[PDB]
């Protein structure tokens, strides 16, 4: 269905060892189709997927350099922010970034992404209006007042209007066979006893992308929600994820519960039960 | 206000680990911040020495992970281990391979 | 071109 | 069929450090009782280690200790199909260490008349769930939540005054505490 195209940044610096730490990647949907590397050797924009290492050279000198720029600037607003708020130049600090837009099937936009971050707090955002933008601490009010000088949400609103569809559309295209898949996962139940007359159940979701899925444990209907145990996405490696929630249960009453599974690339929901 | 977060930790097996067959370990490390983390694979608590690594991201609550993985072939006899370090860890953590699926 | 600007 | 209930206690204390062994026992029941011990969620894998001689005397010794041996455990006596008590679990077995010194912060002056309540604060710069107060370590210590949403902050004898201690952790890992405060009791 629909899909997103992001960019990501992160600078850490550090103290006396020289010049400050920045790296950047570019995530279509769940997936990173480039790379940028500071510190690596030849550093440039890397592709990272095989659908991209065709591209022509003018669209790689646009991402290596389109990368250095923004590494430039966030190196010097790092540089810049570190004394603002009393801190002396010993500390390691870091600060993040986040933009991007959403597309839809229709080929639209859904909503645009400008967010920064510094040492993990909110900075500045866009609004759903992308016109103007909420701050947060006293540090980001006067760059909220630079940008309003600027007008800057009106021209990265265009850039991501017409054109990262573009970009996008383009790499949709070129991936038809990646970014457009569908894996449903592979998915079972085990059951581990955990004492005398007590067990406890796994609900294993493998192999499956995107990473959007849903494992809710149900007994006779209702769901376990409070009782139930989740753990966060993690990749497989190859762009499939894992994941699993287990409930304990009154040995004896094994068959009351079974798990039920919501993803994308299933044609509808699925329920399972322990196989005895 | 330099805040902190802490590091999550998950050793799985790409493939169903079967006896025999080429796959490759992973240590998910995951939840942490500042971007700087110490993490390490170990085969029966000795230091292996090929490893890769996921490009460094973070996730919507600005939190950095990683992934690290090595190629093996599993058996019974040999135990493996993810070892994590952290600015907020004191102590070297260590979490072993366990059999699952 | 650089996007974003800071 | 009459139906007993055993007990559970840690020795000693219910707090312990890593690398530092402390015995589990459980007691009927008089003598030799058959004791079995379990861990819930994950499966306490050295029960089994333990010999069956001590075993049947409780006392379930944990040589040295880990961070794996944290966890909630319960003892039960007599299986099935013949007779079993009511297992009790009051118990949290905890493991301290491993993160970083959560720090003291304090109202006015630690020395007062003590009837003033208890008010004390214990913060930390990461981001923790849960913080723990051990006066003692029948008193051992309370558990606490977060004051502020999202910043981690938690505000809370004329004779003899106990001890102190904080703690912080992960409400997803409970059982795994950060490594022994500063210390603000007698000494
Ligand atoms: C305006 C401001 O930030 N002033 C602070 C001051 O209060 C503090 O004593 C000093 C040393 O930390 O650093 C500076």
């Amino acid at each position: 269905g629909s899909h997103s195209l992001r960019y990501f940044s992160t600078a850490v610096s550090r103290p006396g060892r020289g010049e400050p730490r920045y790296i950047a990647v570019e995530y279509v949907d769940d997936t990173q189709f480039l790379r940028f590397d500071s510190d690596a050797a030849i550093p440039r924009m890397e592709p990272r997927e095989p659908w991209v290492e065709q591209e022509g050279p003018q669209y790689w000198e646009w991402t290596t350099g389109y990368a250095k720029a923004n590494a430039q600037t966030d190196r010097v607003a790092l540089r810049n922010l570190l004394r603002r708020y009393n801190q002396s130049e010993a500390g390691s600090h870091t600060l993040q970034g986040m933009n991007g837009c959403d597309m839809g099937p229709d080929g639209r936009l859904l909503r645009g992404y400008h967010q920064h971050a510094y040492d993990g707090k909110d900075y500045i955002s866009l609004n759903e209006d992308l016109r103007s933008w909420t701050a947060a601490d006293t540090v980001a009010q006067i760059t909220q007042r630079f940008y309003e000088a600027e007008e800057y949400a009106e021209e990265f609103r265009t850039y991501l209007e017409g054109e990262c569809l573009e970009l996008l559309r383009r790499y949709l295209e070129n991936g038809k066979e990646t970014l457009q898949r569908a894996d449903p996962p592979k998915a079972h139940v085990a059951h581990h006893p955990i004492s005398d007359h007590e067990a406890t159940l796994r609900c294993w979701a493998l192999g499956f992308y995107p990473a959007e899925i849903t494992l809710t444990w149900q007994r006779d209907g209702e769901e376990q929600t409070q009782d139930t145990e989740l753990v966060e996405t993690r990749p497989a490696g190859d762009g499939t994820f894992q994941k699993w929630a287990a409930v304990v249960v009154p040995s004896g009453e094994e068959q009351r519960y079974t798990c039920h599974v919501q993803h994308e690339g299933l044609p509808q929901p699925l329920i399972l039960r322990w196989e005895q | 206000d330099p805040i902190q977060r802490t590091p999550k930790i998950q050793v799985y097996s790409r493939h169903p680990a079967e006896n025999g067959k080429s796959n490759f370990l992973n240590c998910y490390v995951s939840g942490f911040h500042p971007s700087d983390i110490e993490v390490d694979l170990l085969k029966n608590g000795e230091r292996i020495e090929k490893v890769e690594h996921s490009d460094l991201s973070f996730s919507k609550d600005w939190s950095f992970y990683l992934l690290y993985y090595t190629e093996f072939t599993p058996t019974e006899k040999d135990e493996y281990a993810c070892r994590v370090n952290h600015v907020t860890l004191s102590q070297p953590k260590i979490v072993k391979w366990d059999r699952d699926m | 071109i650089l996007r974003w600007e800071q | 069929g009459h139906l007993p209930k055993p007990t559970l206690w840690a020795e000693p204390g219910s707090v312990i450090t890593q690398g530092s062994p402390v015995t589990l026992r459980c007691q009927g029941g008089q003598e030799t009782q058959e004791y079995r011990l379990y861990r819930e969620k994950k499966t306490a894998l050295w029960i089994t280690r333990i010999p069956q001689e001590l075993v049947k005397k409780g006392q379930f010794p944990i040589p040295s200790i880990t961070w794996e041996h944290a966890g909630r455990y319960r003892c039960y006596y007599g299986s099935d199909t013949a007779g079993r008590s009511e297992s009790s679990d009051p118990l949290e077995l905890v493991v301290t260490g491993a993160y970083i010194k959560p720090t003291l912060s304090a109202q006015p002056s630690p020395v007062v008349n003590s009837g003033g309540n208890v008010i004390l604060q214990c913060d930390s710069q990461v981001a923790f769930d849960g913080f723990s107060l051990c006066k003692e370590g029948h008193p051992q210590c309370l558990n606490s939540q977060p004051h502020a949403r999202g910043s981690s902050r938690a505000i809370f004898s004329p004779s003899r005054r106990w001890w102190y201690r904080c703690y912080a952790y992960d409400s997803n890992s409970p059982y795994e505490w950060s490594l022994p405060s500063d210390l603000l009791e007698l000494l």
